[PDB]
DNA sequence: ATCGATCGATCGATTTTTTTTTTTTT
DNA sequence: ATCGATCGATCGAT
């Protein structure tokens, strides 16, 4: 309706001057943010606009299609006032907006829900490659002359061009490559989430539409949310059905979100002010697993690989390994299995396949095509799902040796490869790798070296820079320090807010790049000499050349945590100490003697 | 409607704490305390909080074992046809998946079809099985897996998935000797690992032997089961009226923040200070998770008593429950 | 779990097989109801619903007391069996005298049982001696371990009590589950560490 | 003479399609 | 290749 044009003025009001939490319009910043970002897709809080007028959202609840198609229009110029010449750039944007329950799953939807925007949940599945879209139609026609001007079509119809542009026909309309705008297009399959799947019922398949920025941003097998519009669209022929006559349902979400956040200036800026404190390192342990208590030491190693680090590349050769391979020697009854789960919702990118039997998925790439049928599908190992994201696994003892080859495999080349079958490539996957496995038999396998402790080979274990060993035999006050802690934990029914701390690392992994100064680092080459031969004196060795390489990947972490951009001595201070007793605990009870020599390295 | 009046009529009765038990499973003869836990598996703890974060359990577990022809089968088949969505298996060949994903092939036109399967659908419900030793180790892994991560991730050469199973679980694996072997430490007595052992609190062993008084009682009580009559003999409660009462009990989220919870701590201290020596007794350790179930123990108790925040006397009950639960590991 | 087991056997009666062969000697050439029982097979189902009443219960008890002197699973059948006999003769109430041969039909399988895990110690004495042997070897040998071959030499050879290698290995496994022993690989056998 | 329906010549669209390399299970 | 519909005209009716 035309009066809705009047709505634009009012709906554009909330678009700009609205503020909350000490003013500071996010949309004003939204404009300036993208902005140099030039995301060219705005997002709006539904909760806030609904807080203002849900009646407008009710139209979004009614017919959000043109509602935003009206709503987007000034959003361009509403930014263009902020960006006077930007119109030359992209000349288009549309708001993804925000939470819009719904919160409907898959199989629950109805024609009542049709044509009105519906946010929806589902598991990402196989999809077509990104294709060009017709965007704006135009006709060089036949007898009638060029260019005739562009027609707006279509998603997706484009008709009918009966009689026009001169005359009419047979001089009829036909599209020409010139002066015709196009855009990216991707169809996608997304099935409902199995974790949310009702028992014994097969999950339903759903088509997933992609246009503009939304396209290709999704990745297959991802847990995801989507805000779409359900319709009988489109066609309907489908001359097959017929009985009973229907248009097969399809939906394009305005928005998509991975399982289930980003930093901003005003966020990061004060967020930078948090970084300046040195003691921040502690609250990192304090914010590590506050509900868990547990070992401050075990969490330290958690803090390490969790924080990530520079690869770093060597011209023009190997980048070595910037990801930590984390290992945990388990204890029965201990919180160990629980912690990595903390990291799970903690990690921006995370994947947990546990041991085997087997949790998702095959732990390796089994995919062979198969042209035919229909195209089949290609996948890698479990780590393929998350790259640069840390690995999550536990109790390799329950793993098959075949999949266990990929274990030592993944940590090694940091690229995935397999023999099946005709298709030939090189897959590169870089993932920090966590491991926690329960010791064979009892609480503590043997005082004898963990090589005696574990059936697992040291060489495959060798890829593990960090070994998390736990204990202990019962102690009096020990549980008072915990059980009292634990009981008070359950009373529910210091650390940084996880949003900040989780943003902290992702902000870090996205930005800060520490570098050592070779001068003061000479000591470690000297300090390590104490850390090999004397450490060699007991056990076999088990000192490794790779092991030294770790200390740097160790150092890189704390520095970014310090946000120093370069390696500092204090960064090493932990780096050594982290490694010292870590290597120490691997020793037998004779290590108590080994403890006294390591004192020089403190 | 008027049914809730029955509740208020039920909630007034003190002896119901005893009566709920006597009303439990009349088809079975005796075993008493074993019965209560069945109800206790039927109402778990908060299975929730406390943030940020991790969601603390929650649930509960038992595997009762002893001489075959103990009619331990009486319990499973009882509640399996009793409690809603109660799932049961032979506990030998599922085969594996069963609970695992096949993963299903072909389609056709595709492959890698992901079945749950098996124990998912019992989700937020009591699951019962038999003889873990029969399914060997292969699934003991994931069986133990579901016991940690609760909900489990799964696939084979397919798409990744994490399936939700939060399911109360019980089962029965016959003794390797089917007998005792009283001197047997329950730890090595069970033919299985401690973690799956320590995970379920608790198995609750029982044994059978000839008692001429009971042999007549068995001769008496059991044949009346065989009897077409008298079928007139009854427990205090209609199974249905208690089940609806169950849901009324289900509604509660009793939370003991009461300083008596502090008293529970040394009760755990006093629980395991003695178990340091020797280790050849019921240890275990005892596990610290035992205190966790000690939480879920009271979590089960208060629901039956309907009162929130429980009491230490109740705390003693669950504590004592573990004690006999643990002492079955003694000798 | 099976309701009953009939165990077929041949005594080579002379004196049996001949006349059996004489029964086999039939065809050759050239009171037995045929279908009339099959209707009674159907007739005896829905039209007969027997109840043992009091009398049968009393007898059923003492037998089973001597049965275990068995299982309630056998007691489960004793009722299920006799009442089948009760389904016979159009009875709506069981005869007190059926259950005799009802237990006896169980006795029939029982007479088959006159002819291992169920005999006292077996693996137990073995594991006591396996333990004591490796303990003595532990305190004597400079290791807490000894070879499985050396075990087959130090166990199986000495006596009939001593079991065959695989069965020692079974005892060792069951001891490994007890944490009385350590495998120390396939090459050797170790005693549990303190 | 206006209107129609009627037949025919006008126009243009529709006609094949599943087997050998595989792969997670004990 | 044949069948299918469009569409054109024409000869009768009012
Ligand atoms: N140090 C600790 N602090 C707080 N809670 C703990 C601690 N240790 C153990 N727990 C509790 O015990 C439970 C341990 O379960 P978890 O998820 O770690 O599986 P797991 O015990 O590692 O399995 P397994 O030991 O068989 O490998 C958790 O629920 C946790 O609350």
């Amino acid at each position: 309706p035309n009066v809705s044009r009047t709505i634009a003025r009012e709906l554009k009001s909330f678009l700009l001057e609205y503020t909350d939490e000490t003013g500071r319009s996010v949309y004003g910043a939204r404009i300036r943010t993208l902005g140099e970002m030039n995301s060219e897709s705005l997002e709006v809080n539904y909760r806030h606009l609904a807080e203002s007028k849900a009646i407008l959202a009710l139209f979004l609840a009614k017919c959000p299609e043109e509602m935003l198609k009206i709503f987007d229009l000034v959003a361009m110029e509403a930014t263009e006032l902020h960006y006077p010449d930007y119109a030359r750039i992209h000349s288009e944007i549309h708001v993804r907006i925000s939470d819009f329950p719904t919160i409907y799953s898959l199989r629950e939807l109805r024609e009542s829900n049709l044509s009105s925007l519906v946010r929806v949940t589902g598991v990402v599945t196989r999809r077509t490659g990104v294709f060009p879209q017709l965007k704006y139609v135009k006709f060089n026609c036949l007898k009638c002359g060029s260019i005739l001007g562009p027609f707006f079509q279509d998603s997706n119809e484009e008709i009918r061009i009966s009689f026009c542009t001169n005359c009419k026909s047979k001089g009829p309309f036909r599209v020409n490559g010139e002066k015709t705008v196009y855009r990216n297009y991707q169809r996608v399959t997304l099935q409902e989430a199995p974790g949310t799947v009702p028992p014994g019922r097969l999950p339903r398949h759903r088509e997933v539409i992609l246009l503009a920025d939304l396209v290709d941003v999704s990745k297959p097998g991802e847990e995801v949310e989507v805000t779409g519009i359900y319709k009988n669209n489109y066609d309907g022929n489908l001359n097959a059905k017929n009985g009973f006559p229907v248009f097969a349902t399809i939906i394009e979400a305005n928005s998509i979100k991975r399982r289930e956040f980003s930093w901003t200036e005003e966020e990061e800026r004060e967020f930078r002010k948090i970084s300046r404190d040195r003691g921040i390192i502690d609250k990192i342990i304090s914010s590590m697993a506050p509900s868990i208590y547990g070992h401050r030491d075990i969490k330290t190693a958690v803090a390490c690989s969790l924080f990530g680090g520079v690869p770093k590349n060597v011209n023009g050769k190997h980048s070595i390994r910037g990801d930590i391979n984390v290992l945990l020697l388990g204890d029965p009854g201990t919180a160990k299995s629980q912690i990595l789960k903390y990291v799970e919702k903690t990690a921006h990118r995370a994947v947990f396949a546990t041991g085997q039997g087997a949790s998702a998925v095959g732990l390796t790439a089994s995919v062979r095509k198969d042209p035919i049928t229909k195209e089949w599908t290609l996948e890698g190992g479990a780590l393929v799902l998350a790259d640069k994201g840390v690995c999550l696994i536990d109790e390799f003892d329950k793993m098959n040796d075949q999949d266990r080859t990929s274990i030592h495999e993944a940590m090694e080349q940091q690229s995935i490869s397999i023999s099946k079958a005709g298709i030939v490539t090189t897959l590169q996957a870089r993932c920090s790798i966590i491991a926690a496995a329960n010791p064979n038999g009892g609480r503590y396998n043997s005082t004898l070296p963990l090589a005696q402790n574990v059936s697992l080979t040291e060489p495959i274990l060798s890829r593990f820079d960090i070994l998390c060993v736990v204990r202990d035999l019962v102690d009096e006050e020990a549980d008072e320090r915990l059980a009292t802690f634990v009981v008070d934990s359950h009373v529910r029914s210091s650390p940084i807010p996880q949003e900040l701390l989780m943003k902290y690392i992702h902000y870090a992994r996205t930005k800060i790049y520490p570098k050592l100064h070779q001068m003061d680092m000479d000591k470690v080459s000297r300090v390590y000499a104490d850390l090999r031969r004397e450490s060699i004196s007991t056990g076999s060795f088990p000192i490794t050349v790779r092991h030294l390489e770790s200390i740097l990947r160790i150092a890189e972490s704390f520095a970014k945590m310090r946000l120093s951009e370069f390696v500092s001595s204090y960064d090493l201070d932990r780096a050594i100490k982290v490694v010292v007793d870590s290597f120490v605990d691997a020793q037998k009870v004779s290590v108590r003697r080994q403890l006294r020599r390591s004192f020089a390295i403190y | 409607s008027d049914e809730i009046n029955e509740l208020k009529e039920m909630v007034k009765d003190e002896h119901i704490y005893d009566k709920l038990v006597r009303s439990i499973a009349p088809a079975v003869f005796g075993h008493e305390a074993v019965k209560k836990g069945i109800l206790l598996q039927m109402l778990g703890g908060v299975h929730k909080s406390t943030v940020e974060g991790i969601k603390l359990r929650g649930d509960i577990n038992i595997c009762v074992v002893g001489d075959p022809s103990t009619s331990k089968s009486q319990f499973l088949k009882y509640v399996v046809g009793f409690a809603p969505r109660s799932v049961y298996t032979s506990g030998k060949a599922s085969s594996a998946a069963g609970l695992t994903a096949a993963v299903v092939r072909d389609e056709e036109g595709g492959d890698y079809t992901i079945e749950a399967g098996a124990l998912m659908l019992a989700d937020n419900g009591i699951c019962c099985i038999d003889e873990f030793d029969k399914m060997d180790i292969s699934d003991q892994v994931a069986i133990h897996e579901a016991m940690e991560q609760q909900t489990i991730s799964i696939a084979k050469a397919g798409i990744h998935a994490t399936l939700n199973a939060r399911t109360s679980i019980l089962a029965a694996a016959n003794p390797v000797g089917g007998r005792y072997n009283r001197k047997l430490s329950l730890r090595g007595n069970l033919n299985m690992t401690a973690p799956i052992m320590s995970r379920f609190d608790l198995f609750f062993v029982i044994l059978d032997d000839c008692n001429e008084k009971i042999d007549t009682e068995l001769a008496s009580h059991i044949v009346d089961l065989h009897m077409k009559r008298d079928e007139a003999i009854e427990p205090p409660f209609s199974a249905e009226q208690l089940r609806r009462y169950i849901k009324y009990a289900r509604t509660f989220k009793p939370i003991l923040t009461k300083e008596a919870r502090s008293y529970l701590v040394e009760k755990y201290k006093e629980l395991r200070k003695d178990d340091a020596q020797g280790f050849s007794r019921s240890s275990y350790r005892i596990t610290v998770r035992q205190l966790e179930s000690m939480i879920r123990l009271s979590e089960a108790i208060a629901r039956a008593n309907c009162v929130d925040e429980i009491t230490p006397s109740f705390i003693a009950e669950a504590y004592d429950l573990l004690r006999q639960s643990i002492i079955r590991v003694d000798v | 779990r099976f309701d009953l087991v009939y165990l077929v056997l041949d005594k080579v009666d002379e004196k049996n097989d001949r006349e059996l062969a004489k029964h086999l000697t039939n065809l050759y050439l050239e009171v037995l109801p045929v279908e009339f029982l099959t209707m009674y097979i159907s007739y005896a189902k829905e039209h007969i619903h027997p109840i043992i009443t009091e009398a049968a219960k009393t007898e059923l008890v003492r037998a089973y007391v001597g049965m275990r002197k068995a299982t309630t699973r056998q007691l489960e059948s004793m009722i299920r069996l006799a009442e089948a006999h009760a389904k016979m003769k159009l009875k709506n109430v069981v005869e007190l005298e059926d259950v005799q041969e009802a237990v006896r039909l169980i006795r029939s399988a029982i007479k088959d049982y006159a002819t291992q895990t169920g005999k006292s110690v077996i693996q137990r004495k073995l594991q006591e001696d396996l333990s004591r042997e490796i303990m003595n070897v532990l305190k004597d040998q400079a290791s807490d371990s000894m070879s499985f071959n050396e075990l087959i030499k130090q166990i199986n050879e000495h006596s009939q009590d001593r079991v065959e290698s695989s069965d020692i290995q079974e005892a060792l496994s069951r001891l490994q589950q007890e944490d009385k022993v350590i495998v120390l690989g396939e090459g050797v056998r170790r005693s549990v560490r303190l």
